[PDB]
């Protein structure tokens, strides 16, 4: 399973990796810095700079992995996104598995 | 607790098994328990509440032992600040005041799960200007909840996209009344 | 529901976005510059730069979406994409819905 | 049908992209570098650069590609991951197939 | 209100749209609202009081509104000209006195909708010579409803063909009990 | 009543198959009648104290009324002498005091039917050296009961073999937990 | 139920009604006098007047009704009709039985 | 089977019913005079007199019965109602199959 | 759908059918005077004179009119009854659907 | 059905069994004295001596039956076992049947 | 397969164990001496001393079985019962089958 | 469930329920001393002297016990015999189960 958000700095992103890592909830991330996001506010179109997130992690521990990002994102109403694949190499399924 | 707390809420199917979930969760933080009791037909809800990151421990280890996959758990969710107007409702039981003005719609709206409702009133008095009015749980009714919101007319319009895309497949009716009868405040 | 699309140049891909906007098609889009693009043009191998779009909306929206998307393309033959996601967190669906 | 993978290098993620071009087993391939990764290594947190790599191909050529990209890569227990799409430009398809 | 008033009847499946039928009535018609309330599983049911042409103007509009056809409308009734014996059972909750007599028997009735019981007694207080003596309407309960009546034995055996007669398949069960014992009257 | 009397249990499926069946017990044998109410969904329970033998007749002409065979008959139960602890509990409603002891555990148990709830702890008590803390029965639940009892984790054990023996195809859940939190208590 | 049947003169049609009042088969009777009847005799049309009855009973009295004025109507072969009604207010329903 | 009618004055109904007796489509009929009808017209309730025709048939001749009406009829939109009988007097079925 | 009642006079039938028109709940109207009806009271057989009404419309309108006859009879149980033709003609469905 | 206990005494046996012929709730009773019980009691094994009762009735009149031992036996848990056997001279099943 | 009855003497029950076992109906026998018998004669309460007798054999040869017994029984109505047991020692039931 | 068993001894009977009972495979057993039993032996009928034992336990234990037996027995081939009960007391299957 794949989990994605985004945030307003890299600072911010890296500290949400370290708190799932230490709690043993994933096995990795990957970050993308500098990126632009356009929409709507106040019936006004606006630009500005952010930074997206990639966790990867076992299917029976999504549950409580959403619910911990909740808990500590800095946004009011955070995007959280699941994507389930359909078919992976063997061998990283069982590292995956081993290291969760 | 603090002005603005956060709060986790669990439904089981089993009276029994409600009491173990909710020791495990006073185990692993210090949050307080609101509510621990059986609901209709032998069903059970809990209520946690405290700082953001202790809840979410609370619910980590509640998770483990409810059986997130044996047919157990029902519904959960976790609100990060509940908004000011909804807790006088959750502490206690709240009345229907007066309505000050006549050219104000109401919305009323039924869902199938707490979790769903909880969670769809708040979504709502955060991006439109509406008022919260009245809200109803399940007691003895079996799963059922409802609650009902005050604004103009095309505010309520814009509330009412929000609490449809919330409640997704667990929303059972919504409907939206232009110029209420005043008995109808009344026997509210 | 995501829909991903590319463009040559950064300045066509934030044009694409604002015209999407304004007709309440989405709710916002995601711009990333400067990738690397491989393929084969006249059976001669070559590669060339690229900018990728990401735009997020709601499930009724996609069949009008990806039509006004293939009218203003500026590529013959457009790549469009659909992904539809497993989960996602019910307040962010809430703000989607009252956005478009 | 997409694929994904990551590698430690620019250059080594171009090397596999026209090794399977040069067989006809994809039609184009889009390259991501300078990101950043973080994981666990021996009870410890660390951090390292990375760049992924994504390929466009066919249903029916999933199984081959997966099995030739599995031979040629340089880590020791590559991620190799394969996501399905719901709907796609129909003109694109017909692309996609004439390629491969 | 005259000393003789008329009754209208509504049972609905769903809270949302009582709120709603509700509101069509009053404002159609002077009549005055007696109950809105939600009825087990999520269900609703609706009174209305008044002069006998108001209350059928009210519930033609209500009756447009509810879906008559749609599977929103469970039963419905309007009775002209409410017995005096019943009204106060409506207005408030009443207990059961002493008895009197010890030679008097009793019937006891259970129906599967509210407005099958106020009919159905309604009749058989018109036509024979009983009492009434409890009414118990749906509460937490699911639908059913039951009413029992008192007098002598021949007398009773009469009212009991009147019952069948009103309620057709709406009856769930009745029994008749030859000279009951002082505690049933005590407990009751 | 002596100091130690026996008890008479019989669920059933109708209000007012129920009022007969009581009428039938109480005219053959001085017994006292504790419980005749209306049991959710539209059933009834009784409830007989008194001397062995008188017990034994009231049942016998009960069982003949009730139809042991046609359906109307859930469960029944006789217990010749009921165990001190369980008295105060049925004839007023009793709450959870302190628990003195932190070293003891506890252990919950949910039942289908109120016959299968009072005989299971019954047997419980006689066996093994525990104490009462909590009983619940059906009320708009839909027949489901539970009860809880506190021990020494050895003694729990053995009790908790007990209960499956008695109450066989009736249990639904049992749980037991070492070393609950205080609020659990407080929550009782 | 409703049962339908018509008799030369109007004296007949009182005289049956009145006797399946006696034995309890029905609650009440309808009688409409001075009707024209217009039928084939021997290769000839010819008219004359008669006298129509309604009766209304319970549907399980039906065979017992139909029987007895079988036996007691003055035609050779007597036309008798019964029809089922789809609706009833319920209180008269009530009534029916309560005198039957 | 039962088939009900109306016409503006005795006579038009008693020569509808000869020409339904000569064709062999009836067994008899019923006339029933001197009625009032009520109803609207340009905005505006009026009442006029009317007389009933009631004709007794076999439910193998209906549709050929209610085509010959229509034809001969005396009003523009002529209003035909065809009833059927739950029960009868099996003797008087089998003189009415004689007659027809 | 035919609906059938009675009443003491004919002036009491005539203003019940013009209440029900003036709602637009009926089509038309047929009164029949001067008829004898035969029951009991107090254990004694007695006939009276009475009105019968027959009332035209709509399956759709059937539960509105009879909820409505209800609140205006003048008798303290009134006799009510519906009846559902089998068949009629198409042109007489439009009509009565055009006055409704 | 064939219904077992056991008492401590044969006088006690005997009591049983006349209470319940004197109800008409069985038809014969079958009696053995002197029998050894072995089981533990603190922990220690321990031997007694008991005696048997069998019971003959049919099957409709088991609950009465196993009711009315129950109130009356001697012991704080009496053992009461039923056995239902699979066939049966039928003369005999008429006397039990008679007999009660 | 069990099959038991009783007899009023010790001697009476040994003769009809040897007269089954010649015939090769049954494999062996076991006989219980000196039991009490209470029943009602003559609306009275009586005792008597009676034998048991206890038969064991194979289903198939249960109806041959039972109708010897009745022929040769003394009382005028015996008690025979049959019960079927839920498991045994397999060796055992090679035995019986070799005896019969 | 009842298993039952026979020895030659009085004394061989109740070595063996000591046995089960210290293993805690039981609840409690009954002993029937002096009983008679015949069978054929070598083409020849003989009776002898029989003990009679009755174990009772619970239905999951029943393999077990079953198996012990066989293992201690002192006949070449043991007679054992398994019965399942229709009903019993709830109270003293409590009993039982907290004994086993």
């Amino acid at each position: 399973a794949i989990i994605e958000t985004t945030t307003p700095t890299e600072e911010e992103a890296k500290a949400i990796a370290k708190k799932l890592l230490e709690n043993r909830l994933i096995a990795e991330a990957i970050i993308t810095p500098a990126l632009t996001k356009i929409y709507r506010e106040n019936g006004e179109i606006k630009s500005e700079t952010v930074t997206r997130v990639t966790l990867y992690t076992e299917e029976e521990n999504v549950p409580k992995a959403v619910t911990y990002i909740k808990a500590i994102h800095p946004d009011p109403i955070p995007p959280i996104i699941v994507i389930t694949p359909t078919d992976a190499n063997p061998a990283y399924k069982g590292w995956v598995a081993f290291e969760t | 607790d603090p002005e603005r707390p956060a709060l986790g809420i669990l439904e089981l199917s089993s009276y029994a098994r409600g009491v173990k979930v909710a020791d495990a969760a006073l185990k692993a933080a210090p949050v307080k328990l609101l509510k621990c009791e059986p609901v209709e037909p032998g069903r059970a809800l809990i209520m946690l509440l405290g700082e953001p990151e202790d809840v979410a421990k609370a619910m980590i280890a509640a998770l483990d032992v409810a059986g997130l996959g044996s047919g157990n758990l029902i519904d959960y969710a976790l609100i990060p600040e509940i908004h000011p107007q909804l807790l006088p409702f959750l502490k206690e039981y709240k009345k229907s005041e007066p309505i000050k003005d006549p050219n104000k719609a109401i919305i009323v709206a039924e869902v199938s799960t707490v979790a769903a409702a909880i969670e769809a009133a708040d979504v709502a008095l955060r991006l439109a200007n509406v008022e919260l009015t009245s809200m109803r749980l399940a007691e003895h009714i079996g799963g059922r909840a409802s609650f009902t919101l005050i604004g103009d007319k095309e505010d309520v319009e814009k509330a009412a996209r929000a609490i449809r895309g919330v409640a997704g497949e667990r929303l059972l009716d919504l409907e939206i009344i232009e110029k209420p009868v005043e008995a109808l405040i009344g026997n509210e």
